[PDB]
């Protein structure tokens, strides 16, 4: 799969910098 | 006089006037103990326009301009399809580490907000080492040029915010001596959609602007608008022929069912680019997939006599 073992971590990255996005 | 420029060092060296490319390189790569020279090559830059120095070509005949210090950039033309389980020299893999971080920080390839997060861990883990509250108090960061422009233009966050993210995945990679952190950045970065494609402005028989990609995977054709998702893709053990004829290229399936294609290119220079890219991303291809050559296995076990050299000074 994309990025391996690391989906876990980018996932929790990706709701970590939600709150912050532009829009 | 030429200067060759690699993506840490700038060396000179007294080339001969009646010098053809091979035998600048062959120096270039000698002179950085550089055995995997199949990945690279020397570019240069001429009235906007990227090309490559010919091997069966003398260096001052090319196009270059005739400034005083003739300079070109030892670059990696060629892409493993996974670098874990290709590149064997630690030079090999480090000009490759920093040729694809740059590739990353100045945008020439797409990556999304969350990659470039964890990519930016394993760069600081490869240049400081092991994360240590002692030494890496806030603001070590600083100065450091750590993520693509375009990523901190997309949210509402302070350098200290992004920082802070970053340092929580270092702090996880305890343990990663630098090679193997450098190995886990590519890793990443080899998963990303735009990464090693060589972009072609080409025309369908309609006249449709497309873009061909032409890869260590494959050919793919994409919409100009969108250089992540391809609209086709052509595996190389998929193709049965490309053909080439009077700026036209036909790309044919080894599978009956799906349509030959035929597309366009406007110069001819970049079209003798595109079948040498073509040739040698085929045979990287087939080479991979086969067992080890002899002088492979040999440099792999001269690989793992370095590494052990090396690790017997740190313990």
């Amino acid at each position: 799969p994309k990025f391996g073992t690391h989906h876990k971590a980018l996932q929790e990255i990706r709701n970590s910098l939600l709150p912050f996005a532009n829009e | 006089t030429v200067r060759i420029v690699t993506m840490d060092a700038e060396m000179e060296f007294n080339c001969e006037m009646k010098w053809k490319g091979k035998d600048l390189f062959d120096l270039v790569c000698r002179t950085l103990g550089l055995r995997e020279t199949w990945f690279f090559g020397l570019q240069y830059t001429i009235k906007d326009t990227v090309a490559w120095l010919k091997m069966d070509k003398k260096v001052l005949d090319h196009d270059v301009s005739k400034e005083e210090p003739v300079t070109f950039h030892f670059l990696a033309k060629f892409y493993p399809e996974n670098a874990e389980e290709e590149l064997v020299q630690e030079i090999t893999q480090h000009l490759f580490f920093l040729q694809v971080k740059k590739q990353i920080l100045d945008e020439k390839i797409y990556c999304p907000p969350e990659a470039s997060v964890l990519l930016a861990s394993y760069a600081v883990q490869a240049k400081y080492g092991d994360y240590d509250p002692s030494v890496h108090k806030r603001g070590f960061l600083a100065q450091e040029e750590l993520l693509p422009k375009r990523v901190i233009n997309l949210y509402q966050m302070t350098p200290e915010m992004w920082e802070e993210r970053i340092t929580v995945w270092y702090a996880e990679h305890r343990g990663r001596a630098r090679d193997e952190a450098e190995m886990e950045y590519l890793k990443i970065a080899q998963d990303l959609e735009m990464y090693g494609v060589n972009y072609f402005a080409i025309r369908n028989k309609k006249g449709t602007e497309l873009l061909l990609g032409v890869d260590a995977l494959g050919l793919h054709i994409y919409d100009p608008e969108n250089r992540l998702t391809p609209k086709i893709s052509f595996p190389w053990n998929e193709i049965r022929n490309i053909s080439y004829s009077d700026k036209e290229f036909t790309i044919k399936p080894l599978d009956k069912k799906i349509d030959v294609f035929k597309f366009n290119s406007s110069k001819l220079r970049v079209n003798k680019l595109i079948l040498q890219l073509c040739i040698e991303n085929h045979d990287l291809f087939m080479r991979r997939r086969k067992a080890d050559s002899l002088e492979v296995q040999q440099m792999k076990a001269q690989a793992r006599e370095e590494k052990a050299r090396k690790q017997m000074e740190r313990q």
